[PDB]
């Protein structure tokens, strides 16, 4: 699956 | 009910040091309690918050992936999908409780943008995990329960948030993601992605070294997931 | 109790899909369920018992060893010794857990060589880490408790096991750590290793290719713990 | 601290 955002 | 005894501070302290112990489970009941306190969150408890329940549902989906593909190709008795249910229901309950504490009342209180497009993403973006297990009809309620929150996060950020703006631009990821995989929408994903990275790089000149640095940050990721998608 | 309702089998099935989905609070409690059947364990059970226990333990000790470092150089309120207190409690609650499912029933139904040492590493292991967090005259108790289990388990294996047994050389593994860690003996430590790992030097040539891989394996444990001590 | 055995 495509990545979203990780933590900072 | 369970941290109603402890200091708003002290809950805030605690979830730092569970963050640094990596016991994110303690740290998402710290913050959880913290919330329950019925005041605003700042900047930084939000981020708290984010940090704390990102890391939970996300072993949650991990594992829920792992024991959905054993099940797929073992299309033996009923263990695989009881326990695939299983973890599913978990993931669906912590879920829940972030959608409950966006509910009541963090949403309702936010009124400056940069609060409030944080809460309308969190709340996307937990719609977007319960729309992953999902199926059938209260499927399409949560997709487009998912799809309405990125939406008024999405025009409130384009209103009143630079086009540089961390949250803006991880909002405008993760929609872009919403779209691609959840949606079926791959063309739209493509297009918010490169108009979103394209308005950043145009204001990039603007910035100091420190919001350069994570503007740029989360624009590779944009650029990554354009690769990927082209 | 809680697992009373599921058949072993579906237990241990279970087990290895929380195994694979790295879920190993889930397994310790499919295999705890597991071994209140009453039944003895075979080997690979065994190990899954191990795996899903050192896994949970492991996060636990990782967790007050950062809550500790940050509660020495403290010496603010109360939160973090608070804190560290609530993780080595739980910490302390899965170690005694292990300890009574190895005393209820599985050391006295232990027969077979391989079988009864297994669980007396498990016994020193667990009463180690009760060691670590322990202070002062308990300590002593616990300290001699760990040395009881290893030192048995030690009188067993060099009766019954060959010396390249991988079991055998975990235990001396960890027997060793103890000696260095807890006990204030490097120079037991040391001697202990060194002399495993001669007298495992010297009966590879009788293994086969498989066996050879493990023994080697453990064998290169015990000269790094020798590097890292000399 | 010293490192005892790792999982196989
Ligand atoms: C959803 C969201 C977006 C942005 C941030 N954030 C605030 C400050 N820094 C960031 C950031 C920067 C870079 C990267 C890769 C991620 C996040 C937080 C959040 Br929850
Ligand atoms: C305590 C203990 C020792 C050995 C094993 N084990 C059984 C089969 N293979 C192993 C092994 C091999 C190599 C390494 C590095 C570890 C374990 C299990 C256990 Br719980």
């Amino acid at each position: 699956r495509t990545p979203s955002l990780p933590t900072p | 009910g369970a941290m109603g005894s402890m200091e708003r501070a002290s809950l805030i302290q605690k979830a730092k040091l569970a963050e640094q112990a990596e016991r994110y489970e303690d740290m998402a009941a710290f913050m959880k309690g913290a919330v329950e306190k019925g005041e605003e969150l700042s900047c930084e408890e939000r981020n708290l918050l984010s940090v704390a329940y990102k890391n939970v549902v996300g072993g949650q989906r991990a594992a829920w992936r792992v024991l959905s593909s054993i099940e797929q190709k073992s299309n033996k008795g009923p263990e695989v999908r009881e326990y695939r249910k299983k973890v599913e229901t978990e993931l669906q309950g912590v879920c829940d409780t972030v959608l409950g504490l966006l509910d009541s009342h963090l949403i309702k209180e936010a009124g400056d943008a940069e609060s409030r497009v944080f809460y309308l993403k969190m709340k996307g973006d937990y719609y977007r995990y319960l729309a992953e297990v999902a199926t059938g009809d209260d499927k399409k309620r949560i997709i487009d329960s998912a799809r309405s929150a990125y939406q008024e996060a999405m025009d409130i950020s384009k209103k009143e948030m630079p086009p540089t703006n961390p949250i803006r631009l991880g909002l405008a990821l993760n929609f872009s993601v919403f779209h691609y995989e959840i949606a079926n929408s791959p063309e739209e994903a493509i297009s918010l992605a490169k108009t979103t990275f394209d308005e950043a790089m145009a204001d990039l000149h603007t910035l100091s070294e420190d919001s350069y640095k994570d503007s740029t940050l989360i624009m590779q990721l944009l650029r990554d997931n354009l690769t990927l998608w082209t």
